[PDB]
């Protein structure tokens, strides 16, 4: 009967960092996706391995969606074979993934005329991640493996800043994604 | 490979129409989504139109009223017709598929991209 | 209430090579799939896109059934973004396929000590395949596409032979493919 | 990339009873099925066991009733325990996984092999 | 004893396009690769298998010296084991080259606001370049490879046009590009080092 | 991409001769060398003759005096003469390009294969 | 893999003296040629300076005399240091390797880009 | 003048495994290589980057020889952009490489019918290999990188043995290569 609180999560006021991103559990509710599909809001609407027109006609027991915030070229890394450093180090999706990616540029909000780097995201790991595996450990990196804290030889901090300014392209702009993977139905 | 030729441009004046037609030659998938993109000098070249798997079309808030386009079952060929021209649609247009089952006005996510078709408006 | 047509396709005593491949539409039945995993008669059997135990929750319109043989080591190119003389002349899968592979050995009835020639493969054609993409044209290749008589220079024929004997190992035996593309599970 | 590491392997005599462990590394997919493979010396590569993806296992006709094998999903390690041995079943055993859903081949046409372990009796 | 004739084809006024690359043998002359690899004319210099320090050491018999132009993005084509249209149609390097390639940014000579699109590159063909294969051929590309000549259906011309303005970046701006292969098989060399 | 395609295989008998043709649709991008393979139904695939990209020949142990190999220089056209024909030569014949200057009669150097073309020398 | 991490960038006032180093992780080649790029808002990436796999520099001309980087045999690190500094050297710079034997100053033709420390003049 | 010693690392008696592979330096002498091309006692000679025709009238100051032992299925990955656990972990090409490879079968004189595992091969380690990295090290491996003894969970040995028989295929057998890297060894 309820409806699913989808509003809860896009107009939302605060999104956090990629390396940090929050997963947010949807159960016991009809999801008309009709109208998302249908909305002009999202530039980015890409879903794999299913048309979104069919989800309409499917339940399921729990639906995640899983928030975040990269710029315009780093999108194209939340994709199934998809290599790169937010695919290797920060958010990996299985190439068997079934489901849909959300995303919509948000200069008006995360970009400054002096520049916004509270967004930052992990260039550092031993180790590339499983799907969805989370690694938000703030450890400095070393190659030898032995903990080191200062700036000096062979370590180097975990976590790197994206530059959000106004005057940069849509490949540097700020993009705000929310990926999406019985009781959840459709109409 | 991969192959997505442009056909169709040329000069125009302006409130005329044109139609562009981009036809993919190989594709071992067989839902990808099809869209146009347009280039100005010294600009990023923004997202015009794009065409579902088969399905619906959506096309950029700047030509909404103005531009239709649409794709073809029997043949791999997209066409776009540019109706009540204007002197900002001045501009090199692309055609581009990518392999995701859904849609997206975002030139970033176009794992593969069509040839510079040139469309201008002038007098 | 009515049932598949599936052991019409199995039990067959004839199977054609890969090149002139063969479909059966099934329509207006109710598809059970359970019951054909839990039979060990095929070695291989792999599910692309979807699991088979999810399968019998499903409906569909009209489900096809390409049955062709090729030996072992060309089975692995039938596969989705696998490529081969298979794939890409004779049978190509498309990356987004959601379907089932079946296979399973039949030497004792597709080989003789003497070769099994019957079965024939393309690996030549002007350009590969589109996906469910059937060429069984025999007309002798050339490079120019003129066509050209085939004992001559640059011209050949399209087709060439499976060998099949019982003396070979299993990478070389014939194996028998089903591949799976009003009908809905019970 | 991915890797796998079997283990557990060693000299046993008839009658006996061993378990053999894998481990797999590259994870860029998620529903992937897991098998066992030996193979003796100058014989072809045997199909012995394979587990679902996070399924049923299945065995060949030659061991059926005498070996069980199966996996933790979340471990990601497939165990397989062999009761009941005999001679023939002496040969370099091997693990395999592969990317397809639910049932699989238990033929050798897999993608990521494993690395020899030898069981001797 | 005679140097090479290089500034010849440094400071040559015109260029061809890339498609219709031209190449000039050189040979019976002192090279001093030397003073090029020390020289800020070229912005870009890659030479592949070789170091182009001791090609002033070495002996040849003859030197080719292939002269196009393309933009700046297609540049990084010009190299073994590179794929795209300029690599697969226009211009195709083997992967065992050994030699240098040399460009630098004519904005100056071959951009203007209003665009020059005399510098064509074909995106067309039927079948990939062998190495230094060249077609200068204009005929209407077919799928079915039988030739047409209506522009009404399914019949493309193979020659495209670059748009050189002066507001793109360098990424969209001319670059002329020299390619230099050599040559030694012929028992008697006459392209030698100082 | 690369394609190896031979011709000339067919029924024979022993004391004869038989001249077999591969060619190389594949690229020139590297100077490859090319050479010979048989195999018999239930054995392992011998190295028969292999001719360097620098046209030098090398055959086998089993048909040295026998066999004679070449290349075609202007086009990318393999030949191997096999002179002195007997009932244990009976085998499918593959063509085989490796990447590199030297010479190997090895199967596992041959990164690319031809197809097969059958010789039989039975009756 | 591959990896290019940069260090040394901080905030800095105009007339002083930088260091940046920059280390390489996955290089299977062997006289790889190493460079630096310096990016600013906005703008495109300027070629600063490059040094090839024989340890010669190449500078830009708007940074001769100021700047001065070099390599290590030893060690995988590239060193960049920047005297005379001023205030329109803002910008976040890179390094970048290439996989040839001499030197490019262009971003276009390096296929391997590190990851960007920050380099900021205030007062 | 001095001829180069090859016989003494082709014709000897023992070769190493391939991760504990061993380089001969050679110096002052003039090495005829066309005499080895033409020689049947290789099934494999590949040369990478260089015709080994013209090597007879080149220079060198010093030339060097890595001889160790690997299977049929294995030779392979000695190869400029091969991977592989050989190459991965025991002994890794670069892409750029310019040298000779040399292997021949060995089935003879290390194949025996009861199992010759005296020839290992390392396929764990932390990170794969430099070019011409070698690394010779036996401490078990752990993924978590902490030192453990106990081979039971979690914590398995570095090295792998080769079971070279008589009755497998040639993809099996064991094969002894040479690979030459690169002014004393000059021509003529």
């Amino acid at each position: 009967t309820n409806l699913c609180p989808f509003g809860e999560v896009f107009n939302a006021t605060k999104f956090p960092s990629v390396y940090a991103w929050e997963r947010k559990k949807i159960s016991n509710c009809v999801a008309d996706y009709s109208v998302l599909y249908n909305s002009t809001f999202f530039s980015t609407f890409k879903c794999y391995g299913v048309s979104a027109t069919k989800l309409n006609d499917l339940c399921f027991s729990n639906v995640y969606a899983d928030s975040f915030v990269v710029k315009g070229d780093d999108v194209r890394q939340i994709a199934p074979g998809q290599t790169g450093v937010i695919a290797d180090y920060n958010y990996k999706l299985p190439d068997d993934f079934m489901g849909c990616v959300l995303a919509w540029n948000t200069r008006n909000i995360d970009a400054t005329s002096t520049g916004n780097h509270n967004y930052k995201y992990r260039y550092l790991r031993h180790g590339k991640l499983r799907p969805f595996e989370r690694d938000i450990s703030n450890v400095p990196f070393s190659p030898d493996g032995k903990p080191c804290t200062p700036p000096a030889l062979n370590c180097y901090w975990p976590l790197n800043d994206y530059g959000f300014y106004t005057t940069t392209g849509i490949g540097y702009q700020p993009y705000r994604v929310v990926v999406l993977s019985a009781t959840v139905c459709g109409p | 490979q991969v192959q997505l030729v442009e056909s169709g441009g040329g000069l125009v004046q302006p409130g005329g129409s044109l139609r562009l037609s981009c036809a993919a030659s190989g594709f071992t998938s067989d839902h990808y989504a099809l869209a146009w993109f347009r280039q100005a000098p010294g600009k990023e070249r923004e997202g015009v139109s794009c065409i579902d798997s088969d399905g619906n079309p959506f096309y950029a808030d700047s030509v909404k009223g103005r531009f239709t386009g649409s794709r073809d079952n029997a043949k791999n060929t997209v066409y776009l017709q540019m109706n009540s021209l204007k002197l900002e649609d001045t501009a090199v247009y692309y055609c581009a598929a990518g392999l995701w089952y859904g849609r997206s006005l975002n030139s970033f996510d176009y794992d593969y991209w069509g040839q510079g078709t040139q469309v201008t408006v002038s007098s």
